């Protein structure tokens, strides 16, 4: 349907480079995460999206949901994987 | 002049706010006026519990239910009156004169202007808790169950003086004594600088060996032991404590038949609800429809002025005072290790977790999860906080159960389910959201120095959410339970629970060998990025 | 290694934020100004690419005190334009600026240590004039060259103080009188301690538009510097002001605003530890001045919220500088407090204000002017912080206002009738279109247990608070509050009868001191009016 | 006709009494102030209206504008008179 627009900001790169995306609300947010990740040249498999205030975001749902739940300002942080 | 009373006026204001909380529609509803009862330590003139109640619940039948639920040294000491238009049930020795403006503004000064013989005091919790598991049996003639149960409990209090409580470990014994045989300063070695929820002396309740429908109610009985307590002082209380539980078991059983569920056995639970400096002693029905249960929860909240936000009286929230008392997820698991520490002294301001939790280290759940399990293990410590604080009753998931959630939520794959793979905070946040519908917040850093710089964000979290925090970076996963931070020195210390593997349930190792102690700010590597997940608790009882 | 440069990183971070507060993506760079002698940084000025120009680094340096110069530049990430100069280049990232982390800074800039840089030295000030003849048709060319020659001729000037017998002049190194102005520049502060001189010129050297520019020249006198050190700075001070006058004049010409006269002004913008020297185009349109006033906020990394470079808040260092207040009145008496130990957290006024009290303006308000005086102090704050040019109203002007809005009926105007917290808010709204908030209590005890409301006000609005109750009016300038022991104290500017501009008598007696919570009566209700500053600069 | 509604609480009475007024938006707020103070049996010349969060209210304007600027929740406090 109609489009929602996000602004994802890379926190791993101290330049803090953002990227503005606009997808229809029916688009699964994993596609937005994917595009923004490869656009930032970071792997989407070990990157994660949190909201502007710190709330984690589950990308496995329509973009319309993410917008109303969390907003338009998001951040792409890295996924820490540790065991040891 | 001489009869000055002491009262935590600030805590009284909160209790009123907690009762008023169930409305959330001030000046919108039509209701009966609000009065209340004042409970406290009559001997030293110290008000401990101020319980507000709408009018209908200002009855003799209800006041007896409250007083039988409070600790043994506490009794009815007065009423209260809001805007001079509350009902007063005759009793006590005074009547608190409160006003609407006073209760809204929370003006301590205005309370003291109207109640002249009162002095505000931040009342703290003193003394330890003596506990013993006690059983008794009642016989109820068919058709006269309700008639007998009131009487069967009457003569039980009359024979509650022939009891003898004995601690085998330290050779401690409390029984009826002649006033001159009283052993002064008896349990001062145990009650000095002690707190009711942590310091516990366990006794076995014994009786002299030479002295229709059936009903047997086994259950614990808790009475406090203070510093300077005589041996006789402990006896008087240990008797009054047992009488109250029996009356409570009676009262709960009687009105159970009047409400439909008939005659049911009762499980005994003891709580330390948010803000209280004394304990709550309750007898809860074991059988009833879920409608009957949730209504019983709501009403106990209203009666004892408990919040409608936090869950308080869930069975899993009940204190583990007695050893034979049943437990939800406390296998060999240690509850709240960080509390068994006095090695430490503050370097400044200190804020810690708000609630119980269990230490989940390596290899403890059968299988050996060596160097990959650390992230899973901290997830489990978090989950324990949610069951021990009444947010759920689902058991702490196994490693396979965790990994399956990641596959179900469509993050990591089916082979992931099988594996010994590594995860982190970001996967933890996903499982909490899938299994518990939880929301998590993150502190995303790029260095271990930034972790120290953004300590105020941690201190805020523990002050507002209280949930334990896992931290993941430098191939290691940990659990942060507190933080010590001086906002002038810049000196910063971290309270860390190490998910990495200790032998077994032994605090002496854990406390002293560093597995659960305070860490310097140099604990985090400056060359690696760190993430912290901050699990956020819901807002419903 | 011990060639370590010192820098107040927190002050730099604020200046970055102050620049960023004008947005709403061209890159961002900056210049680093400081005392090259002792290897210390005093000013870190950020600017976008467009403005990293030799033309612009000269405007900045002409506006700074005579002792500080360009010691280097900076580079955020690695994507900022840089104008080659100085000994170093600060390596910053866009992320260590957003969050303001000193840790990441000190790691990327090794030869640097963090230090809370403080105010030093006194301020020598003198009035100076000079005529410029501009050949019509090429006035831009002539004013530029006129400033050149003037910087060449500036070395033969002589500043001399008559009262103390001091003389700043050209000297050979062996004629230097060490420790010259030490008894003037010891524990001194630029914004307060001044040493006024008279500027004199040797008689051995001197269609169109003439331009007589006359203003002031301020140069710092530190501790332990010689007469030669004073001289070298006194010349650089003059040159910079002369260039400053030329740049704006040129700027005015090119903007088609012609050749206009200027007004010299000296500031200490919020957070700084060195003065700001500017030549203001006072003959432009109010709007034209505002846009220029705006530009300087961007160029000097100043807030976009509150006014800073308004004439009203310009420091009056020279005795001939035109004031918008009363020169007799004491400015910021609480700052001259003698040795107070805080019991807890502290929070005071954020801005300058004047002490108005009884028997001041030729009126004897023995009992009934308490509220009027407290009103006046607040009005001073709004003048001294660039919110108004209009002077402090008299008792009769205030009473007239209450009548004007139909609140006291014209019997009041000629009256010695009392007012209070409410009436103050009415006048402020009528005259300055201000908004006011209140803290209404029922006892002085409530005033104490609602301290956190005051501290929040002083932390966000800054304006002084008038407090009426128990038939007495006062002015609260700050609260000392420990949220653990519960002990609270109040900084109270007592409007109750000074009668003698005298500071030592103020501090010694109960006027303007730290009063305990026992001050406010437990039997009477108190009101507190909280003046709210407007949103433009 | 078209009218606005205010809820004015008396903050000098410990019972926190309140009068609710639905007055036409054309009404001069001086009338509302006088009438409210009348029902509280307090003098209007020794009282003043402030909003819920503290903002001082100028009663010289119509009730319509005072409802746009400030909310419906007001507080009638007592004026102080302090010539010390």
């Amino acid at each position: 349907g109609s489009k929602v627009t996000f602004k994802i900001t890379l926190t791993s790169d101290p330049k803090l480079p953002f990227k503005v995306l606009s997808v229809p609300e029916s688009t699964p947010f994993t596609a937005v995460l994917k595009f923004a990740a490869e656009e930032f040249k970071v792997p989407a498999a070990t990157s994660a999206i949190i909201t502007n205030d710190g709330v984690g975001v589950n990308p496995a749902q329509p973009a319309g949901n993410i917008f109303l739940k969390h907003g338009s300002e998001l951040r792409l942080i890295p996924r820490d994987r540790v065991g040891g | 002049v001489n009869e000055l009373w002491f009262i935590d006026a600030q805590a009284m204001f909160q209790n009123y706010a907690n009762l008023r909380s169930f409305s959330k529609s001030n000046a919108n509803e039509i209701n009966t006026t609000i009065g209340g009862f004042v409970f406290g330590r009559k001997a030293r003139k110290q008000v401990i519990h101020v319980l507000f109640a709408y009018a209908e619940d200002l009855t003799e039948s209800n006041r007896q239910f409250l007083e039988s639920s409070l600790s043994a040294d506490i009794e009815l000491v007065g009423n209260l009156n809001i805007d001079g238009q509350s009902q007063i049930l005759p009793g006590g020795q005074f009547t608190l004169q409160l006003t609407s403006r006073m209760l809204e503004n929370r003006s301590i000064s205005e309370f003291l202007d109207m109640n002249v013989m009162f002095n505000n005091e931040h009342v703290l919790m003193e003394g330890a808790s003596c506990v013993s598991r006690v059983g008794y049996e009642w016989s109820l003639r068919a058709g006269r169950e309700q008639e007998d149960v009131k009487s069967a409990a009457e003569r039980l209090s009359m024979a509650s003086f022939r009891f003898t409580y004995l601690n085998a470990e330290h050779g401690l014994v409390i029984r009826e004594q002649k006033p001159e045989a009283a052993q002064q300063k008896y349990l001062d070695k145990f009650s000095k600088g002690a707190v009711p929820y942590k310091d516990v002396i366990e006794f076995t309740a014994m009786q002299s060996l030479t002295r229709f429908t059936r009903l047997v109610t086994i259950g614990e009985v808790v009475f406090p032991a203070f510093f300077g307590d005589s041996s006789l002082d402990l006896y008087k209380r240990s008797r009054e404590a047992f009488n109250r539980r029996a009356n409570n078991t009676m009262m709960v059983t009687v009105n159970g038949i009047r409400a439909g569920r008939g005659v049911t056995t009762t499980t005994s639970a003891t709580y330390l609800p948010p803000g209280w400096v004394s304990l709550l002693h309750l007898q809860l029905p074991t059988k009833w429809t879920d409608n009957e249960q949730r209504n019983y929860r709501i009403r106990l909240h209203k009666l004892f002025n408990l919040p409608s936000s936090k869950p308080v009286l869930r069975l899993s929230q009940a204190l583990a005072l007695h050893s034979e008392s049943a437990r939800l997820t406390n296998k060999k698991l240690i509850r709240e290790p960080h509390l068994s520490i006095t090695n430490y002294q503050p370097v400044g301001e200190i804020t810690t977790v708000n609630g119980p939790y269990n230490y989940h280290h390596y290899m403890q759940d059968g299988i050996d999860d060596s160097g990959w399990g650390s992230a899973y293990r901290s997830f489990q410590t978090i989950w324990s906080w949610f069951i021990l604080n009444g947010y759920t009753d689902k058991p702490v998931p196994s490693h396979r159960e965790i990994q399956q959630a990641l596959v179900d939520i469509q993050d990591k794959q089916a082979k992931f389910v099988g594996s010994r793979q590594w995860i982190g905070s970001t996967e933890i946040s996903f499982v909490l959201n899938e299994l518990l519908k939880l929301e998590c917040r993150f502190i995303a850093t790029n260095s271990g120095a930034e972790v120290v710089e953004r300590v105020r964000e941690l201190a805020r979290h523990f002050e507002t959410s209280g949930t334990p925090v896992m931290i993941g970076g430098n191939m290691l996963a940990h659990t942060i339970l507190g933080v010590d931070f001086n906002d002038t020195t810049g000196e910063t210390k971290f309270l860390v629970l190490d998910p990495h593997y200790t032998g077994s349930e032994d605090i002496k190792t854990i406390t002293s060998k560093g597995w659960c102690a305070w860490k310097p700010a140099s604990f985090w590597s400056k060359d690696h990025f760190y993430n912290m997940v901050l699990p956020q608790p819901p807002s419903d009882a």
